[PDB]
């Protein structure tokens, strides 16, 4: 019965499984799991930087200045935005907006953007500027998008309305116009005092014109008519020329692009807490070295891989075989 | 398993040895224990690290989701971007699991090839100086202290050595 | 010469080959084929619901009632749509249709209308209501699209005309309407009465105009003037509203999403034959368990997944090897 | 093949081996006759089986291509549209062509270890109570009738109980 | 000490490096590297056919005829086109170019046109077809897209314009027209005589109509008016109709599609070469027999298959293990 | 690696074995030398031919990118087009890349398996009328000329021809 020598291997109490190809549910005695589950269900400054929380604004809340949205009239730079599914404070006179979800993409290599009064208020001396709606109504009084301007008869006339601006800001510039299409004539002749109206816009590359449309439709928020906004981005040392007749919604301001980089719009009910990350999801903010999640596919910053897997484990060890 | 040692003829894992994958136990007249193979547990160790770096640094450009939106008379072009988005997410999901079932049927087999390996090392280097019991031990035809088994251990076993001693004991 | 013992494998008449990486045409002793490539040929019910065929409409020539569709005017619930390549029956008044493909589109996601008078023809008093065409003849005489109402003077007017319809159904609402654009003045004139008209639709998110053009053009189907046909979605407990001095084609029916699902318009010649299936090609039908298919990649139902392969093959037994 | 069994020293497989993958010919005073080992068979059938489903289950999703259509001044987004339902369609043919010929070798040399594996396991059972005639098949050195026969094939053959004829039948 | 055989396995000097799953910098004895990752430099012949140079000319430019682009009144058939990223002599009278990038691409599927003179100048009798501007100014004078008619006032009048071309050139045709938008009125006037004017385009297919925009625009070469260019693929047989008071810029050819076929607009800055390759890049040719390559993805031609790898080498040999 | 022979028990490769892949140094009176195995080197020359084959047909269908162009108000489908001609570029990336780095391996392991398998060949046939040394060589007990050499490397070594002599010299 002589000496002996044997050659064996490792095991352990490990309980991890991992699946192979010709076997499922296999313990063995290291594993690696890959796969990052856990989120911590808040909305988070990402790398110490805010995002712009919308709260019951749309996007067009916002930039035309809507006055429910006044908290938003001068804002710092931006890391997303917060943008409820159905906000309730966008279009408070009703109408549309062209372009409008191109307008949505460009926000998403936006970071901040710097409000300029490019053409003030005061400067239309040959019309009435302090035209307001019951639909934008604040305290009880007819008010308006705090961002445009409603021009309308002065002493029973409308001259032709003409105002330009030359994008000496430096950088490219959102411009935001719109067209009053009326319920009725009588509006049209209480308003503009001239009948057969256009909006022109021009700059060294759009021509966009408007005839207003007077029809009955289903009042929203208690109005028959319509306003049809559009946008352009206004090149550096490009020129925008405004002519009207009547009908004409002009902008007082442009949003100088201050700031551009990787961003975009989570579209969430919550709110914004007191927490810090360097990936946000719309569930929850991850804090993970692991190289894959599966928590949301919409993520933003600096985010493992998304994957629709339930687990993903690498067999690290060797099986894990009960002693003898 | 392939290369039919791990939960083969060697039947079991030792819960004893705790310091590596693979190694030893040895019994003789000063006693006995068990010791890792450092050598062969190092180079498994390597091989491992470097194939989960591979496998994750294979999928760091992966498909990436952007939040775009679409109108109302738009959704043609809506279920194009889903179908898309969905598509590559679809892909590389696919590719993660599959990816991760192969190479865990070659890391097992790996481990098992690596035993059986350092089997055939021991069994090639001691001739038949020993029996081969078949359930990956081998019983010694000479005395064998513990400086001869460490010999063994570290692939410095001498068969002259022994050689004459063990042939009459086998014989007799 | 003692006894012995060997070990050894199956070998059985297999001819089934597989490839490998290392080498093609292996003699296996089993193989599964994962790949269907046969189907039956014939356009068939799905679960028991036939499609919609089209036979010679078009999905306009239906939904306008084009009066070659008329075996269309009421049709029960389909699994898909069969629709030519090149229906004959479509705008016979020639013209155009807005959004065409978007409206195909939505067809993919409707299983059933149910078409509702929500405009009856009766109620427009101050309106002719009979007018057809040539190009619409039925029995060798003038007729018109039966779903639509062409609206022209009357005691030589033409008063503003204003229909209006609130979607009280319980669903959204597919609603057409056209604009006529005539041939020349001889002919706006003997229709309309008015010239310098226009066509207003509105509802509480869409405001669509048109001013009809008048303008010399090859004529299609014996016709140089044109209409241009539009469509909306109107939503539940939202209000359509029409507007117009001439040239309106009205719908007299809005047809009613009664049933929503999965479904699709499938390109073909062919027509319905009397089988089942639980997966329909262009080609024919597939009834197989196998996990891939090589058919069509356009399939309609529960189907294998599509692959462009000609085989696939995976071994099961080992190499099938002659014997000693 | 890689594990030098099928195809290899086992020159070739039997036509009368008929209900298993792998098994043993015997040959005795008794007579002689095929078996199937269903131990092995039944791990490499439940294996394959689990692979099968494997590769089946992982691609359930796919992509699905769907029937759009576009007007004369929207070529490039239908052009999109087919290089997108093409790319897609490209990229699962692949992956279904390609995972099929890695997993047919490796099932190949599945069996093949299988079959190494069985032989090596009644070798190292028998140890030298018999000669190794290089073809798959073992040489007994004390008669082996059909009970002793069947302790092979089942794995527990007495080695002890054998040790003393074998010894001095291999030495005269 | 007897006789010896010993197995072994093939060693060399190579130091060709692969990497594997376990192990990266293997040293093997052969390998074969299968990624292209070099180019000539230069463009080139396409199977003996040279692209068309644009040189400093747009698409635009090319087909409407700007004078800087006179060597390109006539070209033979090419195998891709080389456009510079920002051609200097597109539209010389500024404006715009509708589904502009749709023409763009139409051009990836042609490789010849037959410029056709479908409507001759000398056939409007009734109008001036003279006028020219100083922004297309030729030799010091005001001058004209060449393709294009610009018709005015004759006798200080305008009579309705109307020019008809029947397709009976055997294959589609590109046609182009403009409306010209003026800057004021006294330039309508001194021009067209009429005020309220229109241009109407009609096809079988296409009912386009422009009614002319009179506004204040920046001045882009030296012009405050715009001309607005559109297009239509005229199918065989088929027939184009203008009618127009006032604005309408006439084409006088169409461009016939002569040959089809897999082609492409290459976006470079660089001039062509005498060379010759089967697979063009915008950074230089490709000749290999390699299955991959690295060089840029925007390839023509029979290319390889585009990666972004910096490296692909399979092993072919073995392991090559130093001597003992 | 892993069948143990490649940088394992035969510890090195032959610079003067310059005509194949794996082969023979044999060592009697009339001297010595290489000498390829052409059988077993043909069959790695044509596995090896058929996978590069194999892998480069694979994806002869991939993606290509078609040059498009999109105006300033089509950034919503440019980004589509551009994340899908990305993602097909990625996607194919990683295939190519992975499916190089899983074949070397396994083809380094092939290799490996050859020179096992034809070491086991010579082995199960010289039985013990060799000693095995442990280092890929075996030791012969009977004088093995250039012509006996030839019929080991060609398979039809004739070991009954030889029993008695060897036999007899492994016990005195
Ligand atoms: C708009 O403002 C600019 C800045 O003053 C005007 O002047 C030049 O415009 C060029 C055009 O790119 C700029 O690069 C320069 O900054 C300016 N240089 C000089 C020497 O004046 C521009 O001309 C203005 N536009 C109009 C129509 O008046
Ligand atoms: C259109 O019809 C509906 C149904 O009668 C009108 O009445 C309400 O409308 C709301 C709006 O969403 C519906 O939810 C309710 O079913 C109705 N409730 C009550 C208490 O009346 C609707 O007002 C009509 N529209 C117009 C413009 O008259
Ligand atoms: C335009 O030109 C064609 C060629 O002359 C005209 O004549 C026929 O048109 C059909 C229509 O597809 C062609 O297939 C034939 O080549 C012609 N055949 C005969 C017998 O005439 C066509 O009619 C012309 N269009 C108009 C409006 O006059
Ligand atoms: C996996 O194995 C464990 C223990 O070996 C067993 O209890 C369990 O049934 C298995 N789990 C699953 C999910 O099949
Ligand atoms: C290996 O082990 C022996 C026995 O303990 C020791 O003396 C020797 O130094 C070691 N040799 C090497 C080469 O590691
Ligand atoms: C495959 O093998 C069979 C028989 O072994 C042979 O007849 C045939 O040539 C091969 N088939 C193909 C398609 O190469
Ligand atoms: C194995 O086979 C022997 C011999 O026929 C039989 O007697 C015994 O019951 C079997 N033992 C086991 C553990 O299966
Ligand atoms: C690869 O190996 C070589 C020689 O074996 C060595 O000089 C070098 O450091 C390694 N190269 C890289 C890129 O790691
Ligand atoms: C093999 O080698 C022997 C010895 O040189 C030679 O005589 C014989 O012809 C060869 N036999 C075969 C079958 O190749």
């Amino acid at each position: 019965p002589g000496d002996q020598i044997c050659i064996g291997y490792h095991a352990n109490n490990s309980t991890e499984k991992v699946d192979t190809i010709l076997e499922r549910n296999v313990t063995v005695t290291h594993a690696k799991d890959i796969l990052e589950k856990t989120h911590n269900g808040k909305l988070c400054k990402l790398n110490g930087i805010p995002p712009l929380e919308l709260g019951d604004c749309s996007i067009a809340g916002w930039l035309l200045g809507n006055p429910e949205c006044d908290r938003l009239l001068s804002v710092p730079e931006w890391s997303y935005i917060m943008e409820k599914e159905n906000p309730r404070d966008g279009l408070c006179y009703p109408g549309s907006f062209n372009d409008y979800e191109e307008l949505k993409h460009l926000l998403s290599s936006v970071k901040h953007f710097e409000k300029v009064k490019i053409l003030p208020k005061d400067r239309w001396t040959q019309h009435t500027t302090t035209g307001g709606s019951r639909a934008c109504a604040v305290s009880g009084n007819p008010s308006f998008f705090r961002n445009m301007v409603w021009l309308t008869e002065k002493g029973s006339n409308y001259p032709v309305a003409k105002g330009s601006y030359n994008n000496t800001s430096g950088e490219q510039m959102l411009i935001i116009w719109g067209v009053h299409h009326p319920n009725d004539e009588t509006e049209q002749r209480t308003l503009y005092q001239n009948v057969g109206t256009y909006v022109s816009v021009g700059t060294s590359t759009l021509n966009k014109r408007s005839t207003p449309e007077i029809a009955t439709r289903p009042k929203v928020n208690g109005q028959g008519g319509r306003m049809e906004f559009s946008w352009t981005l206004l090149d550096m040392w490009d020129t925008i020329n405004f002519e009207s007749t009547g009908n004409l919604i002009a902008p007082e301001y442009g949003f100088k692009i201050s700031k551009r980089g990787s961003s975009g719009i989570m579209k969430t009910e919550g709110t914004l807490e007191n927490c810090e990350t360097k990936c946000q999801t719309p569930l929850g903010a991850i804090n993970t070295t692991l190289p894959f999640h599966n928590v949301h596919p919409l993520t933003i910053g600096e985010c493992p891989k998304y994957v629709k897997s339930e687990k993903l484990v690498l067999a690290t060890g060797l099986r894990n075989v009960p002693q003898i | 398993g392939l290369f039919g040692a791990i939960a083969g003829f060697i039947e079991g894992g030792w819960q004893g040895m705790v310091d590596g994958w693979y190694g030893y136990h040895h019994s003789n007249d000063q006693g006995s224990g068990y010791a890792a193979d450092k050598e062969s547990t190092q180079k498994a160790f390597d091989g491992i690290t470097n194939k989960v770096n591979s496998v994750i640094e294979k999928m760091n450009t992966q498909f990436e989701a952007v939040g775009k939106e679409f109108s109302n008379l738009e959704r043609r072009l809506e279920n194009l971007n889903k179908k898309m988005e969905d598509g590559f997410l679809d892909v590389w999901t696919y590719n993660a699991e599959l990816l991760v079932l192969m190479e865990n049927e070659h890391t097992l087999d790996f481990h098992d090839s690596n035993v059986k390996n350092l089997y055939d090392k021991v069994r090639m280097q001691l001739r038949d100086n020993v029996k081969e019991l078949g359930n990956g031990c081998f019983e010694f035809y000479h005395k064998c202290d513990d400086e001869c088994m460490n010999s063994v251990k570290n692939g410095t076993y001498d068969y002259p050595k022994y050689e004459e001693e063990s042939k009459l004991n086998r014989n007799e």
